[PDB]
């Protein structure tokens, strides 16, 4: 449905990537070593 | 570990009948059940507290850690 | 959008086990807010109690709107909803 | 008194079990690995060499376990306790003699350590084999102790025994709607795989292996091996009966539909389909590739141009799927017992330290080939630099995978879990039951119940009780109690005595006369036929009884697959059996008289041929005799004692053949979580968790297993005065009422000891933990919580810790000069009591602090109880003494549990336990309720009534409440009853608010750490069922996670702080509340490309 903005089919393609929020992804404290341990989706998001 | 000191059941000194059961065993040897009956124990759970109490506290010991 | 005028009514005239507990729930809610009670307690703090109690006297002033699946509407006093 | 045969030939169980224990698979399997299959890794990988310097090679002599020349004796080895004390691993040096060329021609020995091997206990390397429990006092270790674990890091772990499918034998099975497949799974030392063989459609038999692209045809692969007449492929694989030629005829007629075939030809057709080696030996891509193919799809390794033993056993394998398609019920069960094997812990230990020594060899050419690399002032002297630091390598392999339990070995591919398990230490019979522990091969389609049912073909071998419940229910199995596990001994020489007793070479046999005479299989492979199979069997078998071969070598024929086979291979489990020749049993007594008198332990009953051992197999050609009252002349052996069908936890049962099976099993498995005593070391011990009884009794009605395994030793219950009768109304369903005063006495009461370990971790800023502390007030005392904490900061040994108190006062560097306070801080309901501080240090000069923390317990409402007859439940409530019935002599029961569960569960054992007690403890003799026997119960009547009892344990008692005569007579006697590890104060939860999840901030999800109880989406059925809408909102919503999120009206996305934050207008905004999984979920989607815009409405204006 193309009534509203957004409708258009070309925004079915990935060209912006929403990164979450921290809270989607939280970084955990003092984990094995002293530093903080992140987190898949941070990982992933760093990656791309 | 060690002999209870009461009958679980009774209450009946019994802690103080596991020396003087185990020399009627050895010295002038009898059988258990009367050993047992020649203690005084007549009720069957003071019977029992004797009878089937396993003395590890002497197995213990093997292991003082302070001799 | 229509309430159906009092005088016929096809709506059940006894008050259904989920009608009691609602209004009793909503009583105790207002009586633990402070609300005045219309019954006396004899010496009845829990909020819950006092509303069974009015229940019994019957003398809750909430009323019930039972919708219609078609969207209309008749009201219910918990007075006349015998139970 | 003369010895009886009849009743004296049990004795025969004490013998075996003294020189065979019952952790006996591991510690043999263990020795037989670091005695010989050291020496076999160290044989097969003898020389590494470089493709530089070709005057120089790495040469491996020897290899040895704990032993240098220096001195006739052992290193020293830090004793197991002293490893589970300091958290190491007990391990052993691994010792090698290195041949490694000098610069200057010269040649020379060494004894080299590369690595550490972790040694089973009480093996040969163990400091502990043949001990005198005096040395065993010295070296702090339990004289009872099963040993045949390993300590890694301190912890005991136990490669528990594995079940799995033969190798190298062929297994055939059916389907509907879909074929038959059948399959030969064969190991080599190096390449595993499976030859599978389905027909895929118009009864047309195919050969597919992994390694060839599509199923070749089975005409095909039996005219490449040689077999090319396609008249004679018709003769092996059909024989002379008519329907299998015409089930056959298909892919006969299609070897010509192709085009005509030589052998080369079909060779030409296999070769063409092979997949890949990873590209290398490129020039191999001819016909000749075929040759390797057919080399590697099965265990029979050609090395000739003569290909008849391969295409007799894939001959063999058509005949048994034509044999099938002809008509079911020809397949094998894979569930059988014979068609089973067991790994065990050397096997294993075997093949992962070969795996980790072809990786050491791999890195110490590496490192040699990076050194030599260099082109000048190549100095050849200490070229062992390298294998001193790279010796580390070995040790951390052998011990990681013991200790986590996944088994990467890159060689064989493939990623097992489970291998190991912490060694049980809630009671001495759960440590010797997780000995002689089976477990089964995983992947096994849990949906289905074939591997779960109890076959009849494991009597003798396998435990028929001892079956776990829950999960894994007829997944793990236990050993019997007579029972050994065969080892691998050499086929060649087997081959040839066959020959010599008449078996004529397939070579020299002919297609037309294989299937009219008997075919003799050595590990499944036809290596012959003989005519006289019933003497060639026979002869077989007096060969094995004089001693001309090996004791577990099975020899059996069977007649439907006319075939007399011979099985030589390790891992197929057997029981002894008394030979019946003539009609009469081999013993007659004076071998028992030997027997008891000193003479003839049991493995001469073996040379003398008066015992032999039976595997599953051999046990369908045998007929064996229960007793030696029914041995009638044609039974070919006799059971030395039928109890042994129960293993050691089922032997704990009195009675067990007068109870219901289920009983049994739950009995077995509540025995192995019954609370009593550990070892005699167990206070020198310090685990993770330790509940012990303080006055453990030895049960009054005992049985021979449970003074085999010496559980009345170490025993794990008490023998509570019990009357069965309705009682208080607190009793119903298993619930139980206890004596208070019985409680006072120490009935029941046991303790819990807890350790809590910490590491004073060096960092690499030179810094480390400290443990000081104990602040004081003003007035001079310690503040309350270090109230017991002492001046070195570690907990007084002795004082009581309350929650919230400190008994480690650890510090952390806030660098890791100033350090932060982490202590170890006490959290339990009820106060402990420090009875143990052990300081010490790893291995690693690392500060290791263990604290032992003791806590006595009461019997209380809710605790279990069991009553070695599958009978559990807790205290439903604990009454005063004078409440309790008594009897005329004033004797009152400390437990009295409700006639209710007897008649349903049917333990009849139950009751003749009790009469037995009762008779035995006024006899002065422990009675015995030994399987299939034990104590009669008119003896017992007769002894109740010479004391005045009655015969059938019924006695009248009178109310303690009311003082009358109970108007029934009261089931009064000794049971034992064992206190279960499930106690209520450990149960006991409750929470209100606390500690939430950080991403989904709902309640936490562990009773440690202040957890929420889930309300599942069964729970939320039920409150909809109920129409209770409030109530799913405020359990739901209110009470777990409530969030006002600001929502826009314009556009369905949330705000912030009353802001859109994507029209930046604050306008449209709203307030309301949400799950905060809701709020979740959605910013979760907004991530994705899905914008889930929320629609509102007013709830009012109507
Ligand atoms: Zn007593
Ligand atoms: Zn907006």
């Amino acid at each position: 449905d193309a009534t509203v903005p957004s409708g258009r089919p070309e925004t079915y393609i990935w060209r912006y990537l929403p990164a979450p929020p921290v809270c989607i992804r939280p970084s955990v404290m003092m984990q094995d070593s002293p530093a903080s341990n992140e987190d898949d989706l941070t990982v992933k998001l760093t990656e791309i | 570990m060690i002999v209870p000191v009461r009958c679980f059941s009774c209450g009946k000194v019994v802690g103080d009948k596991w020396e003087s059961y185990l020399n009627l065993l050895q010295e002038d040897e009898l059988d258990e059940g009367t050993a047992l009956s020649r203690l005084g124990l007549k009720r069957y759970c003071c019977r029992r507290m004797i009878l089937t109490h396993v003395d590890l506290i002497e197995k213990f010991l093997r292991y003082n850690p302070l001799e | 959008e229509k309430a159906i005028p009092k005088d016929q009514r096809a709506t059940t005239p006894y008050m259904t086990k989920y009608e009691r507990a609602r209004i009793l729930g909503t009583r105790a809610l207002q009586i633990s807010m402070n609300a005045p009670v219309f019954v006396d307690l004899e010496g009845e703090t829990d909020p819950l109690r006092i509303a069974m109690k009015e229940l019994a006297e019957k003398k809750i002033p909430l009323v019930i709107r039972r919708y219609l699946p078609d969207g209309s509407f008749e009201d219910w006093s918990v007075e006349e909803l015998i139970v | 008194d003369e010895i009886n045969t009849a009743q004296d030939k049990w004795h025969l169980l004490p013998a075996f079990l003294k020189v065979k224990g019952l952790v006996k698979q591991h510690l043999d399997s263990f020795n037989y690995f670091v005695d010989t299959d050291l020496k076999k890794i160290i044989k097969a990988n003898q020389l590494i060499l470089s493709d530089v310097d070709p005057e120089f090679y790495l040469k491996y002599v020897d290899i040895r376990v704990g032993k240098k020349s220096s001195s006739s004796t052992k290193d020293y080895l830090t004793p197991p306790h002293e490893c589970r004390l300091r958290d190491m691993t007990y391990s052993a040096p691994i010792y090698v003699d290195i041949e490694y060329t000098r610069g200057r021609n010269i040649i020379m020995h060494k004894d080299v350590e590369i690595g550490r091997m972790p040694i089973m206990l009480r093996s040969n390397k163990c400091i502990l084999y043949d001990a005198d429990e005096s040395k065993m006092a010295k070296l702090n270790e339990c004289p009872l102790d099963p040993g045949g674990y390993f300590i890694v890091n301190g912890t005991e772990k136990v490669i528990l025994v594995q079940e799995q499918l033969s190798k190298n034998r062929i297994i055939v099975e059916a389907d509907e709607k879909k074929g038959i497949v059948q399959a030969s799974v064969t190991s080599s030392t190096h390449e595993r795989k499976s030859k599978t063989y389905v027909i895929t459609k118009n009864g047309k038999i195919y050969l597919k292996h992994n390694s060839i692209a599509e199923e070749i045809p089975i005409a095909i692969v039996l005219k490449a091996c040689g077999i090319l007449s396609d008249l004679e492929i018709m003769q092996l694989v059909c024989g002379n009966d008519s329907s299998y030629q015409d089930i056959f005829a298909v892919n006969l007629e299609e070897s010509s539909k192709l085009d005509i075939y030589t052998q080369q030809q079909a060779l030409e057709y296999i070769g063409a389909k092979v997949k890949t080696m990873r590209r290398q030996k490129l020039t191999i891509l001819q016909e000749g590739i075929e040759a390797i193919a057919t080399t590697v799809i099965a265990h029979l390794t050609v090395e000739a141009l003569d290909f008849r033993e391969k295409a007799l056993y894939i001959a063999m394998m058509t005949r048994r799927v034509v044999m099938a398609m002809y008509n079911p019920k020809m397949i094998d069960d894979r569930d059988y017992v014979g068609n089973k094997r067991l790994e065990l812990a050397g096997q294993l230990i075997s093949l992962l330290f070969e795996d980790l020594f072809k990786k050491f060899n791999n890195d110490f050419k590496l490192s040699i080939d990076k050194v030599l690399k260099k082109p000048n002032r190549a100095m050849e002297y200490d070229a062992l630099l390298s294998i001193n630091v790279h010796s580390n390598n070995i040790t951390s392999g052998l011990n990681r995978a013991i200790s986590t339990g996944n088994w990467s070995l890159k060689r064989f591919k493939m990623e097992r879990a489970g291998v190991t398990h912490v060694l049980s230490r809630l009671s001495y019979i759960s440590a010797l039951g997780m000995m002689t522990r089976i477990s089964s091969q995983f992947e096994k389609s849990r949906k289905v119940s074939g591997p779960r049912a109890l076959q009849p073909s494991q009597f003798g071998m396998l435990c028929t009780a001892d079956t776990p419940e829950g999960e894994a229910c007829g997944l793990v199995k236990n050993l019997a109690l007579m029972t050994h596990i065969t080892t691998d001994d050499e086929e060649e020489p087997i081959k040839k005595l066959c020959y010599v007793l008449g078996v004529e070479d397939i070579t020299l046999i002919d297609s037309a006369s294989l299937h009219l005479n008997y075919g003799v299989y050595l590990n499944g492979t036809l290596i012959g036929s003989i005519r006289f199979p019933t003497k060639f069997v026979t002869q077989f078998r007096h060969l094995r009884r004089t001693g001309k071969v090996s004791e577990f070598i099975s020899i059996y024929s069977n007649s439907h697959q006319m075939a007399v086979h011979i099985a030589t291979d390790g891992g197929r489990i057997c029981r002894p059996l008394i030979i019946v020749s003539d009609g009469q049993s081999r013993v007659k007594d004076i071998h028992l008289r030997k027997l008891l008198d000193g003479e003839l332990d049991f493995d001469d009953f073996l040379k003398l041929g008066l015992v032999e051992y039976l595997d599953v197999n051999e046990e369908n050609d045998s007929y064996i005799a229960l007793y030696e009252k029914d041995i009638v002349p044609s039974m070919t052996h006799l059971e030395i004692e039928p109890f042994t069908i129960l293993g050691a936890v089922a032997g704990l049962i009195p009675y067990p053949h007068h109870n219901q099976s289920p009983r049994n099993t739950y009995q077995c498995a509540m025995g192995k979580q019954a609370i009593g005593a550990i070892a005699y070391n167990q206070f020198k011990r310090i685990d993770t968790l330790l509940y012990l009884m303080t006055y453990p009794q030895q049960p009054m009605v005992k049985t021979k297993t449970i003074e085999l395994i010496d559980y009345d030793k170490l025993p794990a219950g008490q023998n509570a005065t019990v009357a069965v009768m309705s009682y208080s109304g607190y009793d119903i369903e298993d619930a139980l009422v206890l004596n208070k005063s019985s409680i006072d006495r120490g009935f029941g009461r046991c303790e819990t000891r807890r350790k809590t370990t910490t590491v004073l971790k060096r960092y690499a800023n030179h810094t480390q933990d400290i443990i000081g502390g104990m602040r004081v007030d003003e007035n001079g005392d310690p503040i309350w919580q270090h109230q017991s904490l002492g001046p070195d900061g570690l907990g007084e040994v002795g004082m009581k810790v309350q929650s919230g108190q400190i008994y480690i006062n650890k510090s952390v560097p806030t660098n890791s000069t100033q350090y932060r306070e982490a202590p170890v801080i006490y959290r339990g309901p009820e106060p402990s009591h420090i009875d143990q501080v052990m300081m010490s240090v790893s291995d690693n000069d690392q500060a290791l602090i263990k604290v032992l923390l003791r806590q006595n317990r009461r019997p209380e409402l809710g605790d279990k109880f069991s009553s070695r007859h599958g009978q559990k439940g807790v205290c439903g409530i604990i009454v005063k003494q004078e409440d309790m019935p008594f009897n005329d002599q004033g004797i009152v029961p400390d437990i009295i549990m409700n006639p209710h569960g007897f008649p349903s569960r049917m333990t009849v054992g139950k009751m003749i336990e009790l009469i037995s007690g009762k008779a035995g403890v006024l006899n002065g003799t422990l009675e015995y309720g030994t399987c299939f026997g034990g104590s009669k119960l008119e003896d017992m009547s007769k002894i109740l009534v010479d004391q005045g009892f009655n015969y059938s344990g019924k006695d009248m008692l009178y109310s303690g409440i009311t003082g009358e005569c109970l108007q029934a007579y009261i089931f009064f006697g000794p049971i034992y009853y064992q206190k279960l590890k499930h106690m209520v104060l450990d149960k006991m939860h409750a929470r209100a608010r606390g500690p939430r999840a950080v991403l989904t901030r709902q309640p936490t999800e562990g009773r440690s750490r202040d957890g929420g109880l889930r309300l599942g989406e069964m729970e939320r059925d039920c409150v909809i069922a109920y129409g209770a809408s409030q109530l799913l909102l405020e359990r739901l919503m209110i009470s777990s996670d409530a969030f006002e999120v600001d929502v826009c009206d314009k556009c369905g996305l949330m705000g912030y702080s009353g802001w859109c934050t994507t029209c930046k207008s604050a306008e449209n905004i709203i307030k309301m509340t949400i799950p905060y999984a809701a709020k979740l979920l959605f910013q979760e989607l907004l991530s994705m490309n899905i914008a889930p815009r929320l629609r509102l409405e007013d709830i009012f204006q109507q």
